[PDB]
RNA sequence: UAUGAAGAAGGCCUUCGGGUUGUAAAGUACUUUCAGCGGGGAGGAAGGGAGUAAAGUUAAUACCUUUGCUCAUUGACGUUACCCGCAGAAGAAGCACCGGCUAACUCCGUGCCAGCAGCCGCGGUAAUACGGAGGGUGCAAGCGUUAAUCGGAAUUACUGGGC
């Protein structure tokens, strides 16, 4: 409060921590799927959410979510992951980019197609 | 071959002997007209308020030629027909927006004709 | 870079008809005014606050076919320029070559007059300009290209120009097929239904 | 580009009467930007060289060097900037969103399933929130997602906070 006290100890600019530390301030990072399994959502919801454990190039080991219906993913699959946490899945902070590398596009996608790596359907 | 237009204006020449109904656009270009004399009425019949209404019925043409719909109303002249004609426009399916009198009233201008001693 | 869909849909949308289509055939006949498009259009939509601001901005843009990116650059210039920004922005939009040609009477529609500019049919001060976004400067003389005059569409557009109260700041020439952009336009001449202060706040958010 | 209304059909909804797509289309006039092709055509170009004649410069003004001039000059881009003719709408529109925030909605499918999800949260059999359809909103040769910086954040407050 007092200016003399503030002169003695100046204001300290707090550093804001990222929500995606494993990305190291990079938009996407490629990785290898260490494990494919299923997990359960939080409290107000009930489903069988599809998640994957993936080892990134920088050594970080994290679990990423699959936002598309159906996936041809298994051991040693190379996927591209982006930021974005799952509200109902604690510890899941990344999404698998559908339609990139060895991750196929979502079948029958017609709306928000660019968000799932699905080529435009022929007229 | 012609053009179409809306938002017209109707000029009403209510003379003591005849009634002149002319529908025109905002810029004074005439679209159609009808008169009591041209509606089968001569002599006294050419001035009665009724016949003036009938003249409007004729003016109900130009519909396809010009979808005026809403139109302005200009009224000049003290002759009978300052009321009748106006109704006929409503009953014809038109939107009367404003009604104003445009009767020429000189401020002691030209000398008028002498009185009819009869 | 240009809208290519149906036009009466937008016209009935936003609401008040504002300088679209040839302008001869009655606008009401071609469509159904006072009814937004869509299956659910026949209802009263309780507009919001964001809603009103958005509609006005969208309306203004369509009247002059200016895309957001383009329109935003006009707003930045208008704020930079001295004076009241909203009228300055309106002046800049009216000063575009394609709009000026439409008001000069060489095009039936702003889109067609814009196409006339685009199709290399307009001469400015002895120099060929086919850019719709060209800024006309005061005292300039705009003259239809010799070859262009042979287009009968231009001739018919002149005829219709009579109905639109000839803009004061534009000296139109009939047979001379020329025009003199006397000076910048003023708020009064422009449609009084535009609330420029709404535009200023919306982009200043 | 304009005209173009049995508001064509078809699509979807339907209070089964209709509406909606949408004057959108088709059709009918009209025009040919650029891209197609063809034919012209600046500017970047200043230069030095060769000569000349005079001047300064000399023992000789030889040597030069300064003028002026004279002839011939050089462009990588480059089939240039641009101009002119050719033909025919012909060759050129997607993307995201429509539960609130936040502009923009129903129908079908599904039934705490599958799923969405920036926040609030949806879905458990009449889902404006998922999936599909129509329709609509935003932006546009780009639209979205993600990452990052500031803002909003008076939320480290000196301006500009509190105990
Ligand atoms: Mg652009
Ligand atoms: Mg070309
Ligand atoms: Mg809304
Ligand atoms: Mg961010
Ligand atoms: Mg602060
Ligand atoms: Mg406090």
């Amino acid at each position: 409060a007092t200016v003399n006290q503030l002169v003695r100890k100046p204001r300290a600019r707090k550093v804001a921590k990222s929500n995606v530390p494993a990305l190291e301030a990079c938009p996407q990072k490629r990785g290898v799927c260490t494990r494919v399994y299923t997990t359960t959502p939080k409290k107000p919801n009930s489903a069988l959410r599809k998640v994957c454990r993936v080892r990134l190039t920088n050594g970080f080991e994290v679990t990423s979510y699959i936002g598309g219906e159906g996936h041809n993913l298994q051991e040693h699959s190379v996927i591209l992951i982006r930021g974005g946490r799952v509200k109902d899945l604690p510890g899941v902070r990344y999404h698998t980019v559908r339609g990139a590398l060895d991750c196929s596009g979502v079948k029958d996608r017609k709306q928000a197609r660019s968000k799932y790596g699905v080529k435009r359907p022929k007229a | 071959v012609r053009k179409q237009v809306s938002d017209g204006v109707a000029h009403i020449h209510a003379s003591f002997n005849n009634t002149i109904v002319t529908i025109t656009d905002r810029q004074g270009n005439a679209l159609g007209w009808a008169t009591a004399g041209g509606s089968g009425f001569r002599g006294s019949r050419k001035s009665t308020p009724f016949a003036a209404q009938v003249a409007a019925e004729r003016c109900a043409d130009a519909v396809k030629e010009y979808g005026i719909k809403n139109l302005e109303v200009m009224v000049k002249g003290p002759g009978p027909g300052r009321e009748s004609t106006i109704r006929a426009l409503n009953a014809a399916g038109f939107r009367i927006t404003n009604i104003t009198d445009v009767t020429p009233i000189p401020h002691n201008g030209c000398r008028p004709p002498k009185k009819r001693r009869v | 870079a240009r809208y290519l869909g149906p036009k009466l849909k937008l016209s009935r949308r936003e609401g008040t008809d504002l300088f679209l289509k040839s302008g001869v055939r009655a606008i009401d006949t071609k469509c159904k005014i006072e009814q937004a498009p869509g299956q659910h259009g026949a209802r009263k939509p309780r507009l919001s606050d964001y809603g009103v601001q958005l509609r006005e901005k969208q309306k203004v843009r369509r009247i002059y076919g200016v895309l957001e990116r383009q329109f935003r650059n006009y707003y930045k210039e208008a704020a930079r320029l001295k004076g009241n920004t909203g009228e300055n922005l309106l002046a800049l939009l009216e000063g575009r070559l394609d709009n000026v040609v439409y008001r000069m009477g060489f095009g039936a529609t702003r889109a067609e007059a814009r196409q006339l500019v685009s199709h290399k049919a307009i001469m400015v001060n002895g120099r060929v300009v086919n850019i719709a976004s060209y800024q006309v400067s005061p005292n300039d003389v705009v003259s239809i290209r010799e070859k262009a005059k042979k287009q009968s569409r231009v001739k018919a557009a002149l005829e219709l120009a009579e109905q639109r109260e000839k803009p004061t700041w534009l000296e139109v020439d009939a047979g001379k097929m020329e025009g003199t952009f006397k000076r910048k336009p003023e708020r009064s001449d422009l449609s009084a239904d535009i609330n420029e202060h709404l535009i200023v706040e919306l982009y200043s958010k």
